RNA sequence: CUGGUAGUUAUGGCGAGAAGGUCACACCCGUUCCCAUCCCGAACACGGUAGUUAAGCUUCUCUGCGCCAAUGGUAGUUGGGGGCUUCCCCCUGCGAGAGUAGGUCGCUGCCGGG
RNA sequence: UGGGGCGGUCGCCUCCUAAAGAGUAACGGAGGCGCCCAAAGGUUCCCUCAGAAUGGAUGGAAAUCAUUCGCAGAGUGUAAAGGCACAAGGGAGCUUGACUGCGAGACUGACAAGUCGAGCAGGGACGAAAGUCGGGCUUAGUGAUCCGGUGGUUCCGCAUGGAAGGGCCAUCGCUCAACGGAUAAAAGCUACCCCGGGGAUAACAGGCUUAUCUCCCCCAAGAGUCCACAUCGACGGGGAGGUUUGGCACCUCGAUGUCGGCUCGUCGCAUCCUGGGGCUGUAGUCGGUCCCAAGGGUUGGGCUGUUCGCCCAUUAAAGCGGCACG
RNA sequence: UCCUAAGGUAGCGAAAUUCCUUGUCGGGUAAGUUCCGACCCGCACGAAAGGCGCAACGAUCUGGGCACUGUCUCAACGAGAGACUCGGUGAAAUUAUAGUACCUGUGAAGAUGCAGGUUACCCGCGACAGGACGGAAAGACCCCGUGGAGCUUUACUGCAACC
RNA sequence: AUAGGCCCAGGCGACUGUUUAGCAAAAACACAGGUCUCUGCAAAACCGUAAGGUGACGUAUAGGGGCUGACGCCUGCCCGGU
RNA sequence: GGGUAGCGGAGAAAUUCCAAUCGAACUUGGAGAUAGCUGGUUCUCUCCGAAAUAGCUUUAGGGCUAGCCUCGAGGUAAAGAGUCAUGGAGGUAGAGCACUGUUUGGACUAGGGGACCGAAUUCAGAUAAACUCCGAAUGCCAUGUACUUAUACUCGGGAGUCAGACUGCGAGUGAUAAGAUCCGUAGUCGAAAGGGAAACAGCCCAGACCACCAGUUAAGGUCCCCAAAUAUAUGUUAAGUGGAAAAGGAUGUGGGGUUGCUUAGACAACCAGGAUGUUGGCUUAGAAGCAGCCACCAUUGAAAGAGUGCGUAAUAGCUCACUGGUCGAGUGACCCCGCGCCGAAAAUGUACCGGGGCUAAACAUAUUACCGAAACUGUGGAUGAACCU
């Protein structure tokens, strides 16, 4: 495990003391050890060390009696600042940005994900490109009026020679949205009401559905990925949830996600939450015993705004609700339902609320179905719930709460 | 992933692989192995990927023995630097193969399985092979 | 960018008579570095170890126990 | 038979067991003298022989360890010729390492006592 | 010097490369040196290590004792290699051979230089004697000439006697380290530049290679409302092309004009549109993917020198590349 | 509280100065990497190398409008001087000898001349520029030479002048 | 036939003028104004080996040199180093 | 009309002007300055014939000494070259774990722990340019009186060379790339013509003294261009493979070796049966062989599953496993080997046999004739050296 070290500033930031523990574990992530950490109080950034000439002193004292190796800074770096900071310690340094730029592309198992890295880590290094032009520039080959060579500067030409690449991977990942919306051709055809689990990392999400499965799904032998993990999910899963009154829904999962997060990322992410701008309805978990829980409400709804997801019905859920003392979940006030993902009583009421926001249409009806000819009387047993069946002489009266689809697909059997 | 903790020096020659294997032809602790026909390099990321492919097959059942271990190094140089100025940093380790050796081993599974998870590893490995018995 | 590039001139150690050769008095037979070769009969050692004639003769290289040898020269 | 002294790549060594002797050789007794201990008559040096084969020493038996060691086969390879050239194949000459059949509880020379 | 510059290096010792004599290159892979010792030298006599177990223990994983096992698992002033237990390792006594004049014969070697040496003479140290001793277990610890300083001298001494001054022997003064040392004495800019040469050597274009790049595949964990293969396919593996970023320096320095546009085009198919067909998560409309197909088509503007890109408005569509980036 | 001789004041600020950069917000345009007005987060403004403004002036640089138009969509026509035919006079740069095709390949790695094929009766006149790595100029760019010259300085050694 | 196209906004330079005969007419040079410093007359400064001259047939409201460049508002801190 | 002259003058300053010339005018002299640099250097024949390497160098495209060439003269205890026999020094290829590093599985465990990590011991199995208990083939140094063969050495006169190239083998750098770079070893080119690779310095054969309208062969070839076999015998290929390219995929084709049933009837077909407790029991609105779970006997029989597939909604229905008969020659299961197939895409024009064209005029094994060079021979000439008369 590789030896680093954590800088930040405060630059009037207002969970300084909350944003400097995150990259802590952010670096446990990425396999570091944290061997110490510097804070430095000022309002503003310097142009050209990020820190002050001062401090600059300290790192590179710390670091030698420490054994550091790798300087991780809190806050993205200008490249003249990276190039000033390298001389001035003749180490690698890393800023936070690059840092979930090295956590993403160690847990991306699809290409899905892997173009989406590649083409974001790319766009970072074309500023950069002027400190590797800037030092390059030296053995510039030099000269003057040659009258048989080239055509513009160095400079001209490398910065082309990465927009290229740009570009084509733009192709390639535009073709990526072709792709998904074919998968979603058979769920689109239909109806089927969706409902998208979103929220910050170590929430409780997948926590969630794969309780929801293990008790309303056909098939349960399907469960998700669920750890003490960062970033465990870095995908969506959609299942088939199922309630046992014959209603249906899909259940989609959601990678979580942090403050201070590259905008150049968001752009990627704009494509992986896609399910969600089409959900009917939102459930956001929310690690409730955190005492930081009401800044993480912040950070992911000012996230889910950049990638136009809006006007969808949200129901908040605070999870972790046995940790806190004399907490008497469920219980459930406006929008708000307080539970515990681990007891089924928790899971029990929670399907019990979603099925008011879907499956609220579903009106009283009767009909009569001939015995002699029957095979709907299986359809209303599927797609219905039935409440008393008369097995008459004249056949089979019924009395069965059907969606508005199904009053006018048999408004030819119903009777008064 | 097999790596060596300590090397005596860092830098090393590639060396060659002429004739057959010097030892280990034979299988000796499981009942099953893949011998390799001709030489090749295998790298350690490849030893991983066909050990996993491998034991993912078995569902965790019986035994698997590695009898090739990547004691050798090799070095590489970046894009856009001309040829001169010392040797290059080290990038990853391999094991020279020579023909005849048999370089993993199955036990406690019947044959179906201990067959098809060879050849499930067998396509992991740039190295033609062929599946042997005691 | 590299460390290395040194080293030291060759010594042009080893044997400089054959077996049976016909040799003067006080010439060299083993150039070497400590003692791979014993001094036998009519030969001594230098102060850096050189293997010497000490009397004309001839050259023969025989074997003293098992792990060792050694060179002598017999008059004619 | 035994004491002394040399040669020979442990086939000679290590280990295990038995027998023997005051003819020789040792253990043994002593510190006045010559001589000695970073202290000590343990050693070395000197003066003696009440007791002993317990050990040293000699002889006898073994294959447990060690050591020496073929024949056949094989790797490699000089020369000549071929391929589908990370390397491979054919003809002639040379020819291992490992493994093994097997061998070993030594063989010789000189002087003094019995 | 894989163009030059920046970086690094320049002398000597040890090992690998070095292909079982010796020798053998690269800006190939690893280390040391520019000293130290008056005993860490000579001689005579004596003996033997690291470590492990057991008990006393102030005192533990580890101090100082006692027994047993123990071929070197230690030590050898120092880097490595070769060697050394009949010491070259460790003690004690006496001493200064860490001497003077030499030296048959050899090794190495272009020269200058460097290395070993039996033995003779003078006078000694240790030892009863035989005998050993011209520094250190062996190989690094060092620089020529010229010019000056210090000591000795049966040498010369410009008419003669002296002297001044030289000669000979011994010895001192170098990071002359760019270490065979140009001089006792030495840094930069040139886009205002000039001459003699070179494709022996760089920038454009061609050539070889294909790490990288684009495209095509093999195995299949998985995603896809169940469901590996409608559509994608991770960890790994195999090729084709010569459009990218690179490597090399083969033609051209007695001149091969170098970016974008304009005019004119022409080829390839890995097909953007149109034509034919298979599968579909193909009810219909709208689509996706693959196969056969190169016959014709494949816009007008705002910003930027821009290729590229973003945007406005259309279109059946606003293809990707080669031709000295035509 | 440390160090220094002391720690950048006023004014201005994506600037003839900002790499990131087409910074962010507003205006202008259907669409504005350029332009104007603001923010200050000044890689690397700043007070006689002057700082900030400023009426008049400018064959100065930059952005936008009215009018006008062959600058363009997209090219017609007409006049004159050349060019073209006839009579007079009559050069030059260049030049190894030439009866001087195309394709693929080979070769000092880009062939009219070499190999295999495919085409081609002999001689001219008016036009166009793909090739003859076409002509002109012993490449300026690059490197080399123990080549030169001009300039600088706390490089070495000197000289004038002054004390 | 001959005889101003006009308007809005910004950078630079105050203005008229000068400049690379033969690639650059400009934001570059000059300028009026500001400031620092040297000079008491055989003045300082400059040419010349000297004689002899310019300065000047002048005399500190005069003469030589450095920087800035109309005009308006201003021109901050440091004398350790040279 | 005059003034300022080059170690200088003038400059509202641009290295600006000083007779079409100015980062220092023109002219004559020193002067034939110097040039380790480029170019040039004129008649013939005969004999011999290299080098592109080492050390040092203000040295790197220069020089000096040595190495390699040539001419002359010397002296023999003949010293040079090849092979044979004999003796040696040396640790590479290979191999091995006896030392040192790297390393896999198992047993036990010091030590800490109120079971768990884990030093050392052992068992079995690997690995090494800078590991070695071992250790070749070659090469090298000698001895000989063995047998062949022609050089060696010393002295002196004269040089040139110190940019090398590719190919085979052994290594390094590189990516186990390069017509790359740097060494060792052998060859060719350089300095080599002739024949074959279509064309072609370096690959294969082979070394031109001159003439001939003579012969035999080498590499490579014999259907036509184009000299010589539409040769002989036995087999394989159907892909124009031959005449380009991998992982991977496959009822292509030929030859062998194994193994089930069968004229008391094998496989493929057709005719017929293919059933009863029972809808097996749970589960469900149901579940009747075929949503899911557990079980899976018996009845008649020659056979018949508490059911292989399709189907309903549950049924209904179609069909299979199995048995009898009908016709009457073989039919499935595995392994090895040879040759083929797909994977297979580029830019002026067929364009990955030189062309035509080939089903052999391709491939494998064996055999025999011929063609084929400036090679060797035959005939006639010219000439150098050594040694004889
Ligand atoms: N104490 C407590 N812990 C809970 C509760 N619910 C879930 N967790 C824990 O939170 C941990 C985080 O896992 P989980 O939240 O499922 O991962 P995740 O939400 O997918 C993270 P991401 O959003 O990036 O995918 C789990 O280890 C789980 O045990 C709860 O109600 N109480
Ligand atoms: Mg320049
Ligand atoms: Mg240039
Ligand atoms: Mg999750
Ligand atoms: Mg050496
Ligand atoms: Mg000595
Ligand atoms: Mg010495
Ligand atoms: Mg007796
Ligand atoms: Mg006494
Ligand atoms: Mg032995
Ligand atoms: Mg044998
Ligand atoms: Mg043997
Ligand atoms: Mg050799
Ligand atoms: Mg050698
Ligand atoms: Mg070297
Ligand atoms: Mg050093
Ligand atoms: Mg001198
Ligand atoms: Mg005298
Ligand atoms: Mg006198
Ligand atoms: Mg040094
Ligand atoms: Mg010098
Ligand atoms: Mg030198
Ligand atoms: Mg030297
Ligand atoms: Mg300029
Ligand atoms: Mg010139
Ligand atoms: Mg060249
Ligand atoms: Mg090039
Ligand atoms: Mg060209
Ligand atoms: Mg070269
Ligand atoms: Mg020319
Ligand atoms: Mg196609
Ligand atoms: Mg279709
Ligand atoms: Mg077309
Ligand atoms: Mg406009
Ligand atoms: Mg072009
Ligand atoms: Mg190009
Ligand atoms: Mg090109
Ligand atoms: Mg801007
Ligand atoms: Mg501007
Ligand atoms: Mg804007
Ligand atoms: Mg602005
Ligand atoms: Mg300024
Ligand atoms: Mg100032
Ligand atoms: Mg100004
Ligand atoms: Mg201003
Ligand atoms: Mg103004
Ligand atoms: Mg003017
Ligand atoms: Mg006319
Ligand atoms: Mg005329
Ligand atoms: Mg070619
Ligand atoms: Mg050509
Ligand atoms: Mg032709
Ligand atoms: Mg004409
Ligand atoms: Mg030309
Ligand atoms: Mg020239
Ligand atoms: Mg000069
Ligand atoms: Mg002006
Ligand atoms: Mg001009
Ligand atoms: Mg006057
Ligand atoms: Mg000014
Ligand atoms: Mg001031
Ligand atoms: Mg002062
Ligand atoms: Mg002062
Ligand atoms: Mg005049
Ligand atoms: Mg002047
Ligand atoms: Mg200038
Ligand atoms: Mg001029
Ligand atoms: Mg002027
Ligand atoms: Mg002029
Ligand atoms: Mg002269
Ligand atoms: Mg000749
Ligand atoms: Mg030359
Ligand atoms: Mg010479
Ligand atoms: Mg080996
Ligand atoms: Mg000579
Ligand atoms: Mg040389
Ligand atoms: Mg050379
Ligand atoms: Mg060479
Ligand atoms: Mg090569
Ligand atoms: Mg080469
Ligand atoms: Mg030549
Ligand atoms: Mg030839
Ligand atoms: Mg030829
Ligand atoms: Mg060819
Ligand atoms: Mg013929
Ligand atoms: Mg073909
Ligand atoms: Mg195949
Ligand atoms: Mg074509
Ligand atoms: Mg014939
Ligand atoms: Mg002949
Ligand atoms: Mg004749």
């Amino acid at each position: 495990e590789k030896k680093v070290l954590i800088v930040g500033i405060s630059q009037k930031q207002k969970d300084f003391d909350y944003s400097m523990e995150e990259l802590a574990n952010l670096a446990a992530a990425n396999n570091m050890e944290v061997v110490g950490e510097i804070r430095q109080n000022i309002d503003r950034e310097n142009r050209a060390t990020y820190v002050g000439k001062g401090k600059v002193d300290e790192i590179k004292g710390l670091a030698e009696m420490q054994d550091a190796r790798l300087i991780i800074f809190n806050d993205e770096l200008s490249p003249s600042q990276i190039r000033n900071l390298e001389e001035a310690l003749e180490l690698d340094v890393m800023d936070r940005t690059g840092l979930i730029l090295a956590i993403f592309a160690n847990r991306a198992k699809t290409k899905e994900a892997q173009l989406q890295v590649q083409i974001a880590k790319l766009q970072y290094e074309l500023p950069r490109i002027f400190g590797q032009g800037e030092d390059m520039d030296q053995q510039s080959g030099k000269g003057g009026l040659s009258n048989r060579g080239s055509g513009e500067k160095k400079i001209e030409t490398d910065r082309r020679t990465i927009k290229h690449q740009i570009r084509h991977l733009q192709k390639e990942l535009d073709m990526l949205v072709d792709d998904r919306e074919v998968r979603r051709r058979k769920r689109k055809k239909n109806e089927i009401p969706v409902v998208s689990l979103v929220g910050y990392t170590n929430a409780g999400k997948s926590t969630t559905m794969n309780g929801l499965v293990r008790a309303y799904s056909e098939t349960a032998d399907k469960q998700v990925f669920e750890k003490d993990m960062l970033f465990a999910t870095l995908e969506t899963s959609v299942r088939e949830i199922v309630l046992p009154d014959n209603k249906q829904f899909l259940l989609t999962d959601t990678v979580g996600f942090v403050s201070k997060l590259p905008h150049q990322l968001v752009k990627a992410f704009r494509s992986t939450l896609e399910e969600a701008r089409d959900a009917d309805l939102l459930i956001h978990v929310v690690d409730y015993s955190d005492p930081h829980y009401k800044t993480m409400m912040k950070t992911t709804e000012e996230t889910l705004k950049v990638v136009g997801v809006e006007d969808v019905p949200v129901i908040y859920a605070y999870n972790k609700a046995d940790l806190l003392e004399d907490e008497m979940y469920p219980k459930q006030t406006g929008n708000t339902i307080i539970f515990s993902a681990r007891e089924e009583e928790s899971l029990e009421f929670l399907t019990e609320v979603i099925r008011k926001e879907l499956f609220a249409s579903y009106e009283k009806a009767t009909f009569l179905i001939p015995f002699e000819a029957g095979q709907v009387v299986a359809y209303l047993n599927e797609h219905a719930d039935i409440l008393e069946t008369e097995y008459l002489e004249n056949g089979t009266q019924i009395v069965a709460e059907v969606s508005p689809a199904d009053l006018q697909k048999l408004a030819e059997y119903q009777v008064a | 992933m097999l790596v060596p903790k300590r090397v005596k020096y860092r830098r090393e020659f590639r060396g060659n692989m002429r004739g057959r294997a010097k030892g280990g032809t034979e299988v000796a602790f499981g009942e099953y192995g893949l011998q390799a026909v001709e030489a090749s390099w295998i790298t350690n990321r490849q030893i991983e990927a066909a050990r996993i492919a491998m034991t993912r097959y078995m569902k965790r059942g019986g035994k698997v023995w590695i009898k090739i271990f990547p004691h050798k190094s090799y070095t590489s140089k970046p894009i856009g630097v001309r040829m001169g100025k010392g040797k290059g940093a080290p990038e990853g380790w391999v094991s020279p193969v020579k023909r005849g050796k048999i370089m993993f081993e199955i036990a406690g599974v019947p044959e179906d399985v201990a067959r098809e998870a060879l050849r499930l590893a067998a396509h992991k490995l740039p190295v033609k092979t062929k599946i042997v018995k005691r | 960018s590299t460390s290395n590039g040194r080293d030291s001139e060759s010594k042009r150690l080893g044997a400089k008579r054959a077996d049976g050769q016909f040799v003067t008095g006080g010439s060299i037979l083993y150039r070497q570095r400590g003692t791979k070769i014993y001094p036998g009969t009519n030969v001594g050692r230098g102060g850096d170890d050189t293997l010497f004639a000490k009397t004309d003769g001839v050259v023969r290289f025989e074997r003293m126990g098992r792990d060792k040898k050694k060179v002598s020269v017999y008059p004619e």
